């Protein structure tokens, strides 16, 4: 419900990643390419239930101060570490809470965007605490929250 | 910064939520009626309510999975557009 300079500047910013364009809007289309490009899929209902949430003076399309007044209404944010937790306990085989060094160079040069072998083991030298090529991976998660 | 916090958790909709409510009424009061107010229990009735009833309830359990899909929605393009707080 309330704004900084600083961030009213930020979040002009944020509108062109929206406004694919450049017309000064935001249409459904652009915010489904934009929606997709997250790796998400919603439906037409969807994008244009997102539209008609914001939009105030029923246009079919959001303007920045449309844009600018839902940013002032969702500013908190959360600590993200149980979510976080949660992503490395799908590599965890056993469900034990470890996920060995080795078990962890196999999904990070394998499976999404990936690191190079040479990041894994700077990520490794982090997680592993006690040196003993396993990964208690609530603590590194809460190392890394903190 | 933020580092690694996120944003914190229609007349269609709204239309499908109060038809679908009223069933559930509807259908709560007509099973209750059918098996305590009545000397002898009609089961073909029974099982028709029944029906009547599982499909209101799972109809307001699709319209909330909904609305939290749509809340989810939102959340993600508030956390695209928190990215450029970071400077
Ligand atoms: N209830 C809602 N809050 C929001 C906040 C932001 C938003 O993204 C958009 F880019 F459309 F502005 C959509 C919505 S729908
Ligand atoms: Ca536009
Ligand atoms: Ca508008």
């Amino acid at each position: 419900d309330q704004l900084t300079e600083e961030q009213i500047a930020e979040f002009k910013e944020a509108f062109s990643l929206f406004d694919k364009d450049g017309d000064g809007t935001i249409t459904t289309k652009e915010l489904g390419t934009v929606m997709r490009s997250l790796g998400q899929n919603p439906t037409e209902a969807e994008l244009q239930d997102m539209i008609n949430e914001v939009d105030a003076d029923g246009n079919g399309t959001i303007d920045f101060p449309e844009f600018l007044t839902m940013m002032a209404r969702k500013m908190k944010d959360t600590d993200s570490e149980e979510e976080i937790r949660e992503a490395f306990r799908v590599f965890d085989k056993d469900g034990n809470g470890y996920i060995s060094a080795a078990e962890l160079r196999h999904v990070m040069t394998n499976l999404g965007e990936k690191l190079t072998d040479e990041e894994v083991d700077e990520m490794i030298r982090e997680a592993d605490i006690d040196g003993d090529g396993q990964v208690n991976y609530e603590e590194f998660v809460q190392m890394m929250t903190a | 910064g933020r580092k690694l916090e996120l944003t914190k958790a229609d007349t269609q909709l709204t239309k499908r939520v109060k038809n679908a409510a009223a069933n559930v009424l509807r259908e709560t009061w007509l099973i209750y009626k059918n098996t305590k107010l009545v000397k002898k229990i009609d089961h073909a009735k029974v099982r028709k309510h029944q029906r009547k009833f599982l499909q209101a309830i799972h109809q307001l359990r699709s319209v909330k999975m909904e609305q939290r899909k749509l809340n989810d929605q939102a959340n993600t393009l508030v956390d695209l557009a928190k990215t450029q707080l970071e400077h």
